[PDB]
């Protein structure tokens, strides 16, 4: 079982690349 | 009373089934309608683009009701740690569905409403000056 602090970061990770494709810098 | 309450609901039905049928001609009800399914429709795209790391991560939750709040709190402020963006937000609202699904699954279906409590405060007091200095949900929609 992977921590919490794994989780929240693995999903702060993929929010990011979809922010990335949609949103300008 | 019983009475307004039978008339508000068949309104409510209405108005709902409209906004679905009007959404799904790139049409909307209103603002808020098309903010509600820009909403629902990114969080699908997301949980299906990302379908493998976010059932992996989704998968990795340890839900008791004592310890929901802590897990829920912990995960968001580390979402958020170093700022906010529209992507981050989408994958806030996938979590807090994703932690409801897991809780109901679970047999620990009152957490729901204290989920969905967590969550509109966290909106409210973290994440609402952002949203506005970023053109509000509208600019979500049209982003």
């Amino acid at each position: 079982m992977r921590p919490e602090i794994w989780i929240a970061q693995e999903l702060r990770r993929i929010g990011d690349e979809f922010n990335a494709y949609y949103a300008r810098r | 009373g019983p009475l307004g309450s039978m008339s508000q609901s068949n309104r409510e039905l209405v108005v709902d089934f409209l906004s679905y049928k009007l959404s799904q001609k790139g049409y909307s009800w209103s603002q808020m309608a098309a903010v509600k399914q820009a909403l629902r429709e990114a969080g699908d795209e997301f949980e299906l683009r990302y379908r493998r790391a976010f059932s992996d991560l989704t998968s990795q939750l340890h839900i008791t009701p004592g310890t929901a709040y802590q897990s829920f709190e912990q995960v968001v402020n580390e979402l958020f740690r170093d700022g906010v963006n529209w992507g981050r937000i989408v994958a806030f609202f996938s979590f807090g569905g994703a932690l409801c699904v897991e809780s109901v699954d679970k047999e620990m279906q009152v957490l729901v409403s204290r989920i969905a409590a967590w969550m509109a405060t966290y909106l409210n007091d973290h994440l609402e000056p952002w949203i506005q200095e970023n053109g509000g949900w509208d600019t979500f929609v049209e982003l």
